[PDB]
RNA sequence: GCAGUCAAGCGUUCAUAGCGACAUUGCUUUUUGAUUCUUCGAUGUCGGCUCUUCCUAUCAUACCGAAGCAGAAUUCGGUAAGCGUUGGAUUGUUCACCCACUAAUAGGGAACGUGAGCUGGGUUUAGACCGUCGUGAGACAGGUUAGUUUUACCCUACUGAU
RNA sequence: GAGAACAGAAAUCUCCAGUAGAACAAAAGGGUAAAAGCCCCCUUGAUUUUGAUUUUCAGUGUGAAUACAAACCAUGAAAGU
RNA sequence: AAAUAUGUAAGAAGUCCUUGUUACUUAAUUGAACGUGGACAUUUGAAUGAAGAGCUUUUAGUGGGCCAUUUUUGGUAAGCAGAACUGGCGAUGCGGGAUGAACCGAACGUAGAGUUAAGGUGCCGGAAUACACGCUCAUCAGACACCACAAAAGGUGUUAGUUCAUCUAGACAGCCGGACGGUGGCCAUGGAAGUCGGAAUCCGCUAAGGAGUGUGUAACAACUCACCGGCCGAAUGAACUAGCCCUGAAAAUGGAUGGCGCUCAAGCGUGUUACCUAUACUCUACCGUCAGGGUUGAUAUGAUGCCCUGACGAGUAGGCAGG
RNA sequence: GGAAUACUGCCAGCUGGGACUGAGGACUGCGACGUAAGUCAAGGAUGCUGGCAUAAUGGUUAUAUGCCGCCCGUCUUGAAA
RNA sequence: GAAAUUGUUGAAAGGGAAGGGCAUUUGAUCAGAC
């Protein structure tokens, strides 16, 4: 007939659970606690009707800017046309959970202040930038034991 | 074009539960070292899994002929990709060079079977050692006691764009 | 045209399928034949001589290797008699020949990929009847060479 | 005739395609209204200690 | 076309996963040459007059080959387009079909050659009648009648002439 | 599935198995087991005042929905809703 | 459960220590948000780049599109009806594809010199009638992507291979000799003796010889073949694979590898060099535009002048500037 | 056993032939050679010589030759039509 | 007393159109100047 353009139109995959993984959800959950600032990636629950974000959240990460009593509100940039336009959306716990790299880069930090104080307790500098991968060095690569076997092309189906 | 003939010894890459991994070699017929270390590449990447990037060339050396000025018969075994399938046959050149006997049989097979370089595989080059062991007669044609020719109908190219005389083609 | 895309799609997936059960054909063949060293040293339930000292230290092995070695010689010795005067030899006489040559050669360097024989690699291979995930779980296929092993 | 994309990212990426300005001090209008009263009151309490001990 | 038996290649070395050329039988009887008065035709924008070329997929004429080909008369093939291929009748018209004569009455193309070379009918209206539909004005590519396009002295081509 | 007078596909009772193969007004999809299903008890939050946000989007209107605030209530032992 | 495509982070608006505010929150001296004071720059927290960065006002034209590779939906199907991503034509010349909106190369101020791209080097036509190894003879050969379409199959045309066999105990071809006996096996037939048919398919002697491979006679005969032997003396036979060639169906004015023509090519496959030439690249001059800068002395001029440095220059609808 | 020569690479090694260009206009800079005044190929061409002084070079114009060049304006995805 | 268009004289070109661009030859014609 016409075109639907419903709010859960074409999502018959990205609602669904996983397998085996259907019933209540863990406590875990609801025992995590977030502030104004947190990183959150966005993955909605199916069993949880309110509080659900629109499909296009799915798989979007944001920051968080309010905490109410059962709910967080997110900012996410949104591409409309030629610009970004930020997006608030206020999402029930369930459908969120913390970002990981934010926690390696805290990592990251409070190991860089630990080195730079020990360096500058044992008298020196030390260079705290990552690096990429480098080509390798020279090397030796010895024979003993280890002659070196003549491989050839092999044939059709002669050896088949 | 003018081919070479390399050894190329390559490796995989050193690891933690394999220490001094094993060193395999081949003979490559190329004409520079870069298509060389590729049809390595290729090559053990078909018979192993290893890659370019999971591994790495350890020695890569020319190898020249022995006797350069000895004419020796030639036994090469190779394979090939027609329009239809693929086969494998054996073939006899008479040359005085493993590099030489390559190239003729590069020509030969773009000139009767329509096999390009992409499509041909070298499986063996061996020197036949005795005669009574050449089977194709157009070799064996050559190998008889104090052999003697002609050639008849000399044609002479020159200069000038007239002549004043009509040519002699003797001989 | 009356075939329009669905016979273009028929004929795409039967050449497919046809060409993707022959080049699977071919590689079983090809290990089948590459994995011959294990099946004649698992052959006879072990060497079945030697049936009862389950123990093959360093010489047995390398007698098993030249034994796989030169397992073909009484076909090469009956073509060598067979063989008439004035003929050039027959395409078995040079391939086995070849196959014989180029077993040695790799002898000389490190003589067959075999079981270990210093470990459980003798129950596994008693009770490895023909898969080809032996050597991907148990197969401790350690190497050895035609003098002290290594 | 009826519905193309074509054309429509080039025409977007003409002009580049931008991010939106961030600020110190974002504005407080959607953040919980409890919160909002309460920091204006502790606001005004730090104003008049620092006018008070800074001099 | 459907159904079954095969069986060389096959599923780039497997026959019976799954194809499957050449074959082979079945199914379609007023099933002992019977009935069938039938053209069960097709065709609506073309048809006819005049005139010229080209194709070969050859009807006749020339020369060959095969056939249980006695002779005579035919049948089936090969080369071959040098040369011919009619007069009438008849349904709106044409093909097809009939009547003859004939060595033979082959098949096609050239804007389904030749709708401002010429003509019947259309494109192409306005008058009128019948049938059917519509309350009506009207409609119908249902039927029947009557009905206005009208260069050449120009350039080239062609035919002749200085 | 195994048992019980009339009892016979199939009436009522008893036990065992039973991840949902049932039910949840209507199309289809998703969700749900000490429940969102079935049976009971109490009720009117299907109330008042107005802002913010999401979908369609010009980030206009209409429709629908989300999360708080300030009141008044319901239910429950309660946390809660 | 890939690949390709996709969100975020990689710090000074940061981290740490100490303790101020509140009407929110805690059982609380707890927190939450925002702070005072103090410490932390040769790297301030991966790479590469950055033609200045950020912001505002106002207004033109347009709102018929089309083509190509790839992925797709509906219609046997179309140069049929529709979508996705990128690149183009429209808006665009130049070198090449003889000719062409869209293909290949490359985008454009006026000139000089040098070098090249794509494409070429018998003559038209600038440039090797180069060098090298082979294949092919067509009574419509074949000659360069888009693009001017044809296989399986058949060939006693040629080239190269693969697998089986036979062979000095003599292979293949040819000449010559044998090719026997129960038995004219059994039915059918007027008669069919190996040879109009149905049944059949055995046995002996052999070095070998069929209850018969064909020709033959009314039926017999005779000959041949299958199979053995003598003579001659070196390799031979089958099936199959794939290169080039011929056939693998052509329609009507006279005609098209672009034309002439070309046959150990001037064709096809492959390889190595030399050479030719675009508005492209490099260097130089000149014009203009943009940007960054220098210059106080009035007697000498235009401080809107004079001068130094660097980069750039296609264009329809349309905008603005100088004449 | 002792060499040579190919092939690839380097030189802040030398040296012959040909073509195109000469922007700028007092000094200022960086250098080189010489113990130093000086000299120089070091922030862009000077030196010497000949002929002719007019239709000789050059312009304009009419043609000839080589190669290239479809009729303008307009609507259109698409104009020599 | 312009142009379209026409006559006479002089010069030139012309084997199925004419006109244009780059470059030079030939003929005619012309300024500057040392
Ligand atoms: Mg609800
Ligand atoms: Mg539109
Ligand atoms: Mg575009
Ligand atoms: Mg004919
Ligand atoms: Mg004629
Ligand atoms: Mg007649
Ligand atoms: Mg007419
Ligand atoms: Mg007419
Ligand atoms: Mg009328
Ligand atoms: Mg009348
Ligand atoms: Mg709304
Ligand atoms: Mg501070
Ligand atoms: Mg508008
Ligand atoms: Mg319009
Ligand atoms: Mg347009
Ligand atoms: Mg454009
Ligand atoms: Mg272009
Ligand atoms: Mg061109
Ligand atoms: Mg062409
Ligand atoms: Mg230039
Ligand atoms: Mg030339
Ligand atoms: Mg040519
Ligand atoms: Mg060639
Ligand atoms: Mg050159
Ligand atoms: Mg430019
Ligand atoms: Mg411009
Ligand atoms: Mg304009
Ligand atoms: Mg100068
Ligand atoms: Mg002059
Ligand atoms: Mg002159
Ligand atoms: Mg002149
Ligand atoms: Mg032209
Ligand atoms: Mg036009
Ligand atoms: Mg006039």
């Amino acid at each position: 007939m016409g075109k639907s353009h419903g709010y859960r139109s074409r999502t018959r995959y990205m609602f669904q659970r996983d397998f085996r993984k259907h019933g209540a959800v863990h406590l875990s959950t609801y025992l995590k606690v977030y502030k104004v600032g947190d990183i959150v990636d966005i993955k909605a629950n199916g069993s949880i009707q309110k509080g659900m974000p629109h499909k296009f959240y799915q798989g979007k990460t944001g920051v968080v800017y309010n905490v109410t009593k059962s709910s967080v509100g997110v900012i996410i940039n949104k591409m409309v046309g030629n610009r970004y336009l930020e997006k608030r959306l206020n999402l029930r716990v369930e459908h969120i959970k913390h970002s990981k790299c934010r926690q390696e880069f805290l990592e990251r930090v409070k190991a860089n202040a630990a080195k730079r104080a020990e360096a500058k307790a044992q008298g020196v500098a030390v260079q705290l930038k990552r690096q990429p991968a480098q080509p390798r060095e020279s090397r030796i690569v010895s024979t003993e034991g280890n002659v070196p076997q003549t491989l050839a092309p092999v044939p059709y189906e002669t050896f088949i | 074009a003018h081919f070479k003939e390399y050894q190329v010894i390559g490796r995989r890459l050193p690891t933690e539960s394999v220490p001094e991994p094993k060193l395999f070699r081949m003979r490559i017929f190329a004409s520079n070292e870069v298509i060389a270390k590729s049809r390595y590449w290729y090559f053990l990447q078909k018979l192993h899994k290893v890659k370019k990037a999971s591994g790495e060339i350890v020695s890569i050396n020319q190898i020249n002929e022995a006797h350069p000025t000895k004419v020796k018969n030639f036994g090469v075994w190779v394979r090939y990709d027609s329009r239809s399938g693929t086969h494998n046959m054996y073939k006899e050149i008479r040359d005085v060079s493993r590099v030489a006997a390559v190239e003729t049989l590069y020509q030969d097979m773009a000139a009767r079977h329509r096999a390009r370089f992409r499509s041909i595989h070298i499986l063996k080059v061996a020197e036949i050692e005795k005669t009574a062991d050449v089977k194709r007669q157009y070799v064996k044609q050559f190998l008889t006691k104090d052999l003697k020719f002609p050639l008849p109908h000399r044609v002479q190219k020159s200069t000038k764009t007239f002549s004043y005389k009509r040519p002699s083609t003797f001989y | 045209h009356p075939k329009g895309r669905k016979y273009e799609k028929l004929v795409r997936a039967t050449m497919r399928e046809d060409k993707i059960a022959a080049k699977k054909k071919l590689h079983q063949d090809k290990r089948v034949h590459e994995l011959a060293r294990v099946k004649f040293m698992q052959d006879v339930v072990n060497s079945d001589t030697f049936k009862g000292q389950p123990i093959f230290d360093h010489a047995h092995t390398r007698e098993f290797i030249q034994s796989f070695i030169e397992r073909d010689d009484t076909e090469l010795d009956e073509l060598k008699k067979k063989r008439r005067s004035n003929r050039p030899p027959s395409n078995r006489q040079v391939l086995l020949q070849q196959r014989r040559d180029q077993e040695l050669k790799e002898f000389k360097a490190g003589f067959l990929c075999p079981d270990l024989s210093d470990a459980k690699n003798m129950e596994f291979l008693r009770n490895w009847n023909g898969t080809f995930g032996l050597l991907n779980t148990l197969r401790l296929i350690r190497i050895n060479d035609k003098g002290e092993q290594v | 005739k009826n519905h193309t994309a074509h054309n429509q990212t080039r025409k977007a990426h003409r002009n580049g395609i931008k991010k939106p300005k961030t600020y110190k001090y974002p504005s407080l209008k959607g953040v919980d209204p409890k919160f909002r009263r309460n920091h204006k009151h502790a606001l005004h309490g730090t104003a008049k200690a620092l006018a008070a001990a800074k001099k």
